[PDB]
RNA sequence: UGAAAUACCACCCUGGCGCGGCUGGGGGCCUAACCCUCGGAUGGGGGGACAGCGCUUGGCGGGCAGUUUGACUGGGGCGGUCGCCUCCUAAAAGGUAACGGAGGCGCCCAAAGGUCCCCUCAGGCGGGACGGAAAUCCGCCGGAGAGCGCAAGGGUAGAAGGGGGCCUGACUGCGAGGCCUGCAAGCCGAGCAGGGGCGAAAGCCGGGCCUAGUGAACCGGUGGUCCCGUGUGGAAGGGCCAU
RNA sequence: ACCCGGUGAAAUUGAACUGGCCGUGAAGAUGCGGCCUACCCGUGGCAGGACGAAAAGACCCCGUGGAGCUUUACUGCAGCC
RNA sequence: GUGGAGCCUGGGAGUGAGGGCGCGAGCGAUAACGUCCGCGUCCGAGCGCGGGAACAACCGAGACCGCCAGCUAAGGCCCCC
RNA sequence: GCUGGGGCUAGGAGUGAAAAGCUAACCGAGCCCGGAGAUAGCUGGUUCUCCCCGAAAUGACUUUAGGGUCAGCCUCAGGCG
RNA sequence: GUAGGGAAACCGAGUCCGAACAGGGCGCAGCGGCCGCAAAGUCCGCGGCCGUGGACCCGAAACCGGGC
RNA sequence: UGGUUCGUGGAGCCAUGGGGGAAUCUGGGCGGACCACCGCCUAAGGCUAAGUACUCCGGGUGACCGAUAGCGCACCAGUAC
RNA sequence: GGGGGGAACCUGGGGAACUGAAACAUCUCAGUACCCAGAGGAGAGGAAAGAGAAAUCGACUCCCUGAGUAGCGGCGAGCGA
């Protein structure tokens, strides 16, 4: 039967125009008052995954 | 962090809104903080009052 | 005459009383639902609006059911240990094991932070009321053996130590380029913009001499934003920034 | 039990032309080395060896295996209030 | 320095029980065919070949095939040889 | 007390002067068929030929430790040079 | 497939963060002689490997349903 | 409580075990809590071909088997046992 | 008139577990296996108190697509209009 689309993968991650995998930054959910502003700052850009793992996260999305 | 060293938000006093996130000891420190700082919002400084976390 | 003033009529309160409606709780009684029972039954007797039984509430509940009950380990158990920091092992780059040798963390500081200015230690000898090995004072020697909140190490007086003044850069928006590295993390960071602090200025300041003082995601709370809003306007609910 | 006539199984079996010592070797060797010994093939007997046979060790540990049982483990259910 | 070198993108793995030895340490008892790291090696996968009596990892040496030819390596040259 | 005949009670159930005994020659939960090709991170087994290359037994993390993910190391194709 | 960027509204060779015309993230740009040639891409075949199925074959102890 | 993609969610819709309980178009249900507006539709009675599923049965056809195959059975087989 | 039978198919009433989640309880497996009732050559469904944004469509069934979309989800494994 058809593949199904990770929905977990689906709401975490996209897949660039060249198809790099990018995510938010981990590590401002919480515990973030004594966390400087560069921390902070910086942990709320995307990043672009590590290409073992973006490889396998794209084979999850084999509809986007 | 404790029972004793607390943490807290500082709010722009003009603007209302919390603006940074530290600490203090509210037993060497019991009164309510006050510091100058950029209000992002208000785009300059400011007096910000510790407001509960 | 007091805030308001008088006879008389209303709309309405404080509290309380007697009739009544309507009810909530208790008590007594009734019979006819319902239950038991009686050679006899459209009836008699007994219980009786309880009990039973339906729906729902909360509780007790190994009687039964489904399961969980960590790893390392000179077998396993017992004991010990599990993350983070410092030293050694470590074979003069980095890294490097053992239930190898030794210690620490899970905080703290509104100054113990920024900046300007000033100051310099421990210890030894000699001198000095109470005053001593050691309190404070004077002299000479004294490069760092003292200090640096806490372990250790590295560092350090040409200050990171000690005192004072003004202060909140313990910034906001970013961030060239790197360290480290399986990932994810962790770390350092010049520079530009905004609005500031200190300084005459050069300049310094995006916490703390440094390396521990910590916890991904999911779910949820609070403040903000005003981005989505299930025909439309709102609303519910969510996203986003902060925590 | 043995011998003759009659009938005639079995587990097991890689194949086998299948000695002893001292060594060696995955640490207990017929099978390797060196030596020693030994003509070919049986029958009755003995059980030291072939780590003899049987049984994918039952002890032990391991598997995020199973089941029976317990309780102030967790969660639920019957039952009862 | 042109090598079954190197670098980049991608496809497919397997492995994630190692082991002996030499040197450097720790642990152990300046014990173990002990244990745990480091650098190297070999066996693993070279239980193919020569030497070491025999013998994975000690010495010699990396087996494409054939030869009743030659030279050597370690080790040997009295007989077994 | 023993015994014939005729009956009743069964699977989380019966029955038990109690041994977890017995319930059709193995009962800590009978047997048959079915879900069903349950699941087995374990053990076993995996079949023609030639040619080239040719590993690993480490690191990080892991209810992980004889299992995995990434990295390391092998191999193929394309590119660079 | 021919456009991406953004949680989104939305803008678009840009867009997001931002006060920024700053900086940054993620994006955008064939050969020969108009003809041929190659190509994005896409369709079909073939092969390797992956996912879902019992998924290389054999093997439990067990669990559940209905019967005997 | 079930059904739906919807597992309590902002949870509507359809259905209904318990309680309460209407109206007859100026009535009612619905468009995902709710409200307004704007629309859609007529619950609590019943029936209804065809296009769809299957293959005991008959026929046709195989880059289907060929007696360890193919149905369990080519044969007196759901038989012997 | 009913009763009983019929390989699959069909509707309705009931309704597991292994397993997957690399443990497990919600979740999955699955409204599947299976029991039962009923129908029939089919059965079910069917003529809007529908859909859901089109100023629209126009009973039901069945195939392709929409779409592994929208969503649902210890937001896990997965499930899926
Ligand atoms: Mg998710
Ligand atoms: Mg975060
Ligand atoms: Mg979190
Ligand atoms: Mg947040
Ligand atoms: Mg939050
Ligand atoms: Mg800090
Ligand atoms: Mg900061
Ligand atoms: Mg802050
Ligand atoms: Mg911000
Ligand atoms: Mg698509
Ligand atoms: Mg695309
Ligand atoms: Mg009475
Ligand atoms: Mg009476
Ligand atoms: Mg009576
Ligand atoms: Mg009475
Ligand atoms: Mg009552
Ligand atoms: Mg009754
Ligand atoms: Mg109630
Ligand atoms: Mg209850
Ligand atoms: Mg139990
Ligand atoms: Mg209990
Ligand atoms: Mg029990
Ligand atoms: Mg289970
Ligand atoms: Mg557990
Ligand atoms: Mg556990
Ligand atoms: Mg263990
Ligand atoms: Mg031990
Ligand atoms: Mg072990
Ligand atoms: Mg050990
Ligand atoms: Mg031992
Ligand atoms: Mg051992
Ligand atoms: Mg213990
Ligand atoms: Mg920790
Ligand atoms: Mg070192
Ligand atoms: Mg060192
Ligand atoms: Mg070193
Ligand atoms: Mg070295
Ligand atoms: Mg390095
Ligand atoms: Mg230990
Ligand atoms: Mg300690
Ligand atoms: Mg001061
Ligand atoms: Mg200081
Ligand atoms: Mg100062
Ligand atoms: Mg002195
Ligand atoms: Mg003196
Ligand atoms: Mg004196
Ligand atoms: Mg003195
Ligand atoms: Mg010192
Ligand atoms: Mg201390
Ligand atoms: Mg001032
Ligand atoms: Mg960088
Ligand atoms: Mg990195
Ligand atoms: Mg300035
Ligand atoms: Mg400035
Ligand atoms: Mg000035
Ligand atoms: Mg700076
Ligand atoms: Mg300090
Ligand atoms: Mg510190
Ligand atoms: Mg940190
Ligand atoms: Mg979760
Ligand atoms: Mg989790
Ligand atoms: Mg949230
Ligand atoms: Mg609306
Ligand atoms: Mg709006
Ligand atoms: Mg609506
Ligand atoms: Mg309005
Ligand atoms: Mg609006
Ligand atoms: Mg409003
Ligand atoms: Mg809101
Ligand atoms: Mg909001
Ligand atoms: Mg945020
Ligand atoms: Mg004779
Ligand atoms: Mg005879
Ligand atoms: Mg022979
Ligand atoms: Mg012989
Ligand atoms: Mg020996
Ligand atoms: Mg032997
Ligand atoms: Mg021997
Ligand atoms: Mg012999
Ligand atoms: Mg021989
Ligand atoms: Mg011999
Ligand atoms: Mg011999
Ligand atoms: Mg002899
Ligand atoms: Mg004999
Ligand atoms: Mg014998
Ligand atoms: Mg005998
Ligand atoms: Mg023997
Ligand atoms: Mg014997
Ligand atoms: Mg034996
Ligand atoms: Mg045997
Ligand atoms: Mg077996
Ligand atoms: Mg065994
Ligand atoms: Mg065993
Ligand atoms: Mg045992
Ligand atoms: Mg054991
Ligand atoms: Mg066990
Ligand atoms: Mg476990
Ligand atoms: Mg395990
Ligand atoms: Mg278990
Ligand atoms: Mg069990
Ligand atoms: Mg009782
Ligand atoms: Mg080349
Ligand atoms: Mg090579
Ligand atoms: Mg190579
Ligand atoms: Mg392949
Ligand atoms: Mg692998
Ligand atoms: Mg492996
Ligand atoms: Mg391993
Ligand atoms: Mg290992
Ligand atoms: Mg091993
Ligand atoms: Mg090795
Ligand atoms: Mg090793
Ligand atoms: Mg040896
Ligand atoms: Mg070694
Ligand atoms: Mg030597
Ligand atoms: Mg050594
Ligand atoms: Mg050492
Ligand atoms: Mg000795
Ligand atoms: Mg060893
Ligand atoms: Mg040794
Ligand atoms: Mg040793
Ligand atoms: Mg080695
Ligand atoms: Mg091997
Ligand atoms: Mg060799
Ligand atoms: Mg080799
Ligand atoms: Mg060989
Ligand atoms: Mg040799
Ligand atoms: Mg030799
Ligand atoms: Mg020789
Ligand atoms: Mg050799
Ligand atoms: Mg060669
Ligand atoms: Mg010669
Ligand atoms: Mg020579
Ligand atoms: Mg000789
Ligand atoms: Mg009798
Ligand atoms: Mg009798
Ligand atoms: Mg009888
Ligand atoms: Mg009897
Ligand atoms: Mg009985
Ligand atoms: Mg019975
Ligand atoms: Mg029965
Ligand atoms: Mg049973
Ligand atoms: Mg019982
Ligand atoms: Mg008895
Ligand atoms: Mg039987
Ligand atoms: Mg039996
Ligand atoms: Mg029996
Ligand atoms: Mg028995
Ligand atoms: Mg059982
Ligand atoms: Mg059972
Ligand atoms: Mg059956
Ligand atoms: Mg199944
Ligand atoms: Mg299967
Ligand atoms: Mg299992
Ligand atoms: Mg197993
Ligand atoms: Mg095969
Ligand atoms: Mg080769
Ligand atoms: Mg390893
Ligand atoms: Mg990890
Ligand atoms: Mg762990
Ligand atoms: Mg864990
Ligand atoms: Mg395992
Ligand atoms: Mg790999
Ligand atoms: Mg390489
Ligand atoms: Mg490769
Ligand atoms: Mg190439
Ligand atoms: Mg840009
Ligand atoms: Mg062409
Ligand atoms: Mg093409
Ligand atoms: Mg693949
Ligand atoms: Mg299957
Ligand atoms: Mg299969
Ligand atoms: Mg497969
Ligand atoms: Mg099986
Ligand atoms: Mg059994
Ligand atoms: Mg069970
Ligand atoms: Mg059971
Ligand atoms: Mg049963
Ligand atoms: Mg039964
Ligand atoms: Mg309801
Ligand atoms: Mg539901
Ligand atoms: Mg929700
Ligand atoms: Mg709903
Ligand atoms: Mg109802
Ligand atoms: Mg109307
Ligand atoms: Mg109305
Ligand atoms: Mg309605
Ligand atoms: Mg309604
Ligand atoms: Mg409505
Ligand atoms: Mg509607
Ligand atoms: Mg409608
Ligand atoms: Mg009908
Ligand atoms: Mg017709
Ligand atoms: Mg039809
Ligand atoms: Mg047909
Ligand atoms: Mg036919
Ligand atoms: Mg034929
Ligand atoms: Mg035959
Ligand atoms: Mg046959
Ligand atoms: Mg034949
Ligand atoms: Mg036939
Ligand atoms: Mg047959
Ligand atoms: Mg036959
Ligand atoms: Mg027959
Ligand atoms: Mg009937
Ligand atoms: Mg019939
Ligand atoms: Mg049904
Ligand atoms: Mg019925
Ligand atoms: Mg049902
Ligand atoms: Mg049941
Ligand atoms: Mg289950
Ligand atoms: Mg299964
Ligand atoms: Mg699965
Ligand atoms: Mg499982
Ligand atoms: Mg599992
Ligand atoms: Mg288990
Ligand atoms: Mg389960
Ligand atoms: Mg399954
Ligand atoms: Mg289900
Ligand atoms: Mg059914
Ligand atoms: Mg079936
Ligand atoms: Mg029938
Ligand atoms: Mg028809
Ligand atoms: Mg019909
Ligand atoms: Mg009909
Ligand atoms: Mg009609
Ligand atoms: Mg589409
Ligand atoms: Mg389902
Ligand atoms: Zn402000």
């Amino acid at each position: 039967p058809k593949m199904k689309t990770h929905k977990g993968a689906k709401k975490r991650v996209k897949i660039t125009a060249s198809g790099k995998v990018v995510a938010m930054k981990t590590g401002k959910r919480h515990l973030n008052w004594q966390k400087s502003g560069k921390e902070i700052r910086q942990k709320g850009r995307k990043f672009v995954l590590a290409k073992p793992e973006a490889e396998r996260i794209k084979l999850l999305l084999p509809y986007e | 962090a404790s029972e004793v060293r607390i943490k807290l938000l500082l709010e722009c006093t003009e603007c209302k809104r919390r603006n940074y996130a530290t600490e203090k000891n509210k037993r060497n420190t019991p009164n309510k903080l006050e510091l100058r700082k950029y209000c992002p919002w208000c785009r300059k400084h400011t007096v910000h009052r510790e407001v509960k976390i």
